[PDB]
RNA sequence: AAGGUCACGGCGAGACGAGCCGUUUAUCAUUACGAUAGGUGUCAAGUGGAAGUGCAGUGAUGUAUGCAGCUGAGGCAUCCUAACAGACCCACAGACUUGAAC
RNA sequence: GACAACUCUCUCUAAGGAACUCGGCAAAAUAGCCCCGUAACUUCGGGAGAAGGGGUGCCCCCUCACAAAGGGGGUCGAAGU
RNA sequence: UUCACAUCGACGGGAAGGUUUGGCACCUCGAUGUCGGCUCUUCGCCACCUGGGGCUGUAGUAUGUUCCAAGGGUUGGGCUG
RNA sequence: CAUUGAGAGGACCUUUCCCUAGUACGAGAGGACCGGGAAGGACGCACCUCUGGUGUACCAGUUAUCGUGCCCACGGUAAACGCUGGGUAGCCAAGUGCGGAGCGGAUAACUGCUGAAAGCAUCUAAGUAGUAAGCCCACCCCAAGAUGAGUGCUCUCCUA
């Protein structure tokens, strides 16, 4: 359970950039919702 | 479903009352003894005017069971107790009058149990 | 002249019950009745077995609309299942009716058997 | 290599056929949404093997993409969803142009094999995937239902591959074998088959003769 | 595995879920338009369609089952005097599940229930 | 561009990703597709006789209305509600070299 | 939100009943009030609530210490502390 | 019964294995947690069974011993940690 | 989309009973090899038609109490069902189906067929035949990240 050693700058920038790329994937969805929130007949967002 | 530590009542007047059955013969499953499987009984208590006493290993036949009995005709037969017949390896028992009803498939291997039975359903 | 949908459970089951009713008529067995079952078993030559008893349930799933029946044979407690649409039965006879306030008489197994002898 | 062309059909529940002898047999009911039209045959000349390619489930054209519907209209047939071939020995006489093959070929052949997607059970443990035993439920025990030991001691230094771990159990296709056919219906488009097919009512089901 | 278990259970135990259903469909029948989460929205949709069509046939038995389900006394008797005059000929589909922005603090998918 | 992804309504699929099925003048007619989910209407099915009234009884209770009443995770029908509004990725003959016939 | 494995706190479990185990550990079972009845042994104080068995809900009537309580009867439920 | 070698083989001799008890003290004590049980492997053959065969003081059944073969199986319990 | 399959997994297990036949063999007593059939056991892959377990979707009986003004009738609570009685769809087995096939290939031990080195011989030195639950293939599934990245069908590359 206890880690034997530490990680490099290598593997950490890989994992942190996979985390922040996983943050990248959930804003073109927000760009699509922000673009559909604009002028148009949409039956949502009262 | 007859485990190797069950108590079976007697279905004859051979001289016992119930039995702790031990480790069935034939079907090598031995944790599920259905009908017609002989069991290596031991006598838990008996009738004390008969040459069948306490602590006596004997062979018997499971003839009634609380577990179901799938038949090809569509019927399913089940009893409310467990019963055995104190048997010998040459067919017939050493007790004549059979108590309680039995089924009829065990006629294909144990015909003397059926012929001495009061009801064959 | 109509093509059929994926509702073939009800029409295979319905025409199966209608065919088995065309073969032999069967009055309905409600829960709590006291009925007779006349069974056809080969090689016995008596060809009419006696099954008196009390219907405990009716697990009706179309062609397995069945009878959980119970009669105290002189030893103890015999509990037989009968498919009502099988070709092995001959006729049913609703002898009596207990008029019981229950759909499932599973209590009656392990009761005092003077109230269970058909 | 299969011993002949088969069909595919959908499961529509289970019931019990009453044989006139008196027996009660549990049968699965097979329907047929659309005829199993031979769409594309692949012979020894233009392909390395020989197989007959049939399909199933005629649909709307919006449900089907341009390469799919272009492939199906290359044969001049209806646009259909499912599509599978049977590899067959080089004695075949099958035209890919709309052979709406009728289901009479299985009744005299009272042995058939079936393949299908079994129902998935998700990420299940080792107690049900590989039929393990659980530990003691009491007597101060703590390894209830757990996986137990995994490998040997120092000398391996690892665990053997293919070791029985928990994982996703169902979802792959299976074939159960030599299943004896029963009463077909030439108007209800329904075949009784005594057994238990893989999956709930609704899924695709390969129905092809035996390979014994 | 959840094959065919079509009850929609929330993040709450069973009796607390029943009280959430009864209270939120009660105040849904009080205000008409309401802000829920989407799980709570569909969970309102089934039960409030059951309560519109329950007092559609305004007998005493339907009114007593309907009064037994809803908390407030004076809202059941304002219901069967309103639903045959309004929701006759609709024949199902009494609500609308207009969704909105997620909630600040949870990113909870947040919905909004009408009566139409 | 073909084809995907998000979103959308979900699943007999599923820890999350996956996968699968829909994503509407959601047929018109002579005969297999354009009902995805919820509701509704019915049919299987479970418990099993509901409330109210009348009758019998001093009353507990039983009885008729009434296989009624609820349940409807399942089947079929029905566009009543939600499948609206969108967005994004991938484009523009697929390097270089030999042989064959045209 | 979802309703994976698996841990934990609980509920039930066909057939059997300790075969599990170091060991009935843990769970299950008994359980309240009245009536009957209660053994070996003993320091004659006890064991003893030994053990074991029956009634128990609700409506009638009468006897009523005229408050507790009793008997007889009916009524339902599969099951009445 | 005759008969060293169907089967045992005395007095002795030659090997293989590293599964017992030992010998050395070569890694490890700024820590390599012993014995049994549960769960779960996998491997060896010096084969208990299953498959094929030789010999038999093998009439047949059942064997005794031995060759090839490790794919698969090798029970439930009373005692005791 | 459709598959070939290099490679890898799983499965290739086993017992009584009956015919042959109370036949060969044996003074009797006993009792075959070989070839078939049938019922099992474990293991595995599935399924819920039947039988059930659970099923806090459900409905039904009842205790204590608080609300719905009160009687009736309901709702809440008695952990994550108050305690029980049953149950549809799921899940499961104890239940239900199915599997373990091959006069297919080569062999290990062995039996051989011709047959020489020593005009006799010998299963072998040339060639070659029967044959093991063992090896491989066939059997069920995954499978071209098999970078050796396969094969077949079909769609689309437009304007300046």
């Amino acid at each position: 359970a206890v880690p034997k050693k530490r990680t490099s700058i290598y593997k950490k920038r890989i994992r942190k950039n996979i985390w922040k790329k996983k943050g990248y994937w959930a804003a073109l969805k927000a760009f699509s919702l922000a673009k559909s929130l604009s002028t148009g007949n949409s039956k949502s967002f009262f | 479903m007859i485990q190797p530590q069950t108590h079976l009542n007697v279905a004859d007047n051979s001289g016992a009352r119930e039995l702790m059955c031990i480790r069935i013969i034939g079907a090598s499953n031995r944790r599920y003894a259905r009908i017609g499987d002989v069991i290596v009984a031991v006598i838990k208590e008996a009738i004390p005017n008969t040459p069948l006493e306490r602590s006596e290993v004997i062979r018997a036949v499971v003839v009634r069971t609380c577990k179901e009995l799938k038949r090809d005709n569509g019927m399913i037969i089940r009893y409310d107790d467990n019963a055995a017949v104190i048997i010998d390896q040459e067919g017939n028992p050493k007790g004549t009058r059979i108590f309680g009803a039995i089924a009829r498939e065990l006629r294909q291997k144990f015909a003397k149990i059926v012929s001495l039975a009061p009801e064959v359903l | 002249q109509r093509v059929k949908l994926g509702d073939i459970m009800g029409i295979l089951n319905k025409k199966a019950v209608h065919a088995a009713e065309e073969l032999r008529p069967v009055p309905g067995i409600r829960t709590g009745d006291i009925v007779q079952i006349r069974l056809e078993v080969p090689e016995n030559k008596r060809r009419l077995s006696v099954y008196k008893g009390i219907v405990i349930s009716r697990q009706n799933a179309g062609i397995h609309t069945t009878i959980r029946i119970r009669r105290i044979i002189a030893g103890v407690g015999v509990e037989i299942v009968f498919p009502l649409y099988s070709p092995n039965i001959k006729e049913i006879k609703v002898v009596s009716h207990r008029k019981v306030r229950k759909a499932r008489l599973y209590y009656l197994r392990d009761k005092l058997p003077r109230l269970s002898t058909f | 290599v299969d011993a002949g062309i088969g069909v595919m059909g959908t499961k529509l529940g289970m019931m019990s056929f009453f044989e006139e002898d008196g027996t009660v047999v549990p049968v699965t009911v097979i329907g047929f949404k659309e005829g199993n039209i031979v769409t594309q045959v692949k012979t020894e000349s233009t392909d390395g093997y020989n197989a007959v390619q049939v399909g199933y489930e005629r649909l709307r054209d919006r449900k089907l993409t341009m390469p799919e519907r272009g492939h199906l209209n290359k044969a001049g047939v209806i646009p259909m969803r499912h599509l599978q071939e049977f590899r067959l020995v080089s004695v075949d006489d099958f035209t890919p142009s709309q052979k709406l093959l009728f289901e009479e070929l299985f009744k005299e052949g009272d042995m058939v094999d079936i393949s299908g997607t079994t129902i998935g059970k998700g990420f299940q443990g080792g107690i049900k995937r590989h039929n393990f035993k659980r530990g003691l439920m009491t007597h101060g025990s703590k390894s209830h239902r757990a996986l137990g030991s995994i490998g040997a001691g120092t000398t391996p230094g690892h665990v053997y591959k293919g070791k029985k771990m928990p994982g996703r159990m169902g979802g792959t296709k299976t074939k159960i074998r030599k299943l004896k056919i029963m009463k077909i219906d030439t108007d209800l488009r329904v075949v009784m088959i005594k057994g238990a097919v893989p999956g709930k009512p609704g899924n695709l089901l390969r129905l092809a003769p035996a390979k014994i | 595995m959840k094959h065919g278990r079509k009850i929609h259970r929330l993040s709450r135990p069973a009796d607390q879920r029943r009280a959430l259903l009864r209270g939120l469909t009660t105040q849904l029948l009080k205000h008409g338009r309401i802000k829920t989460t989407r799980a709570k929205a569909s969970a309102m949709r089934k039960y409030v369609d059951k309560m519109i069509t329950l007092a559609k046939e305004g007998s005493l038995h339907k009114r007593r089952q309907a009064l037994g389900f809803i908390y407030e006394k004076q809202i059941v008797h304002a219901l069967f005097a309103e639903v045959p005059e309004r929701y006759g000929d609709r024949n199902g589909g009494y609500t609308r599940i207009i969704r909105t922005l997620p909630r600040r603090g949870d990113n909870a998918p947040m919905a909004y229930i009408e009566l139409v």
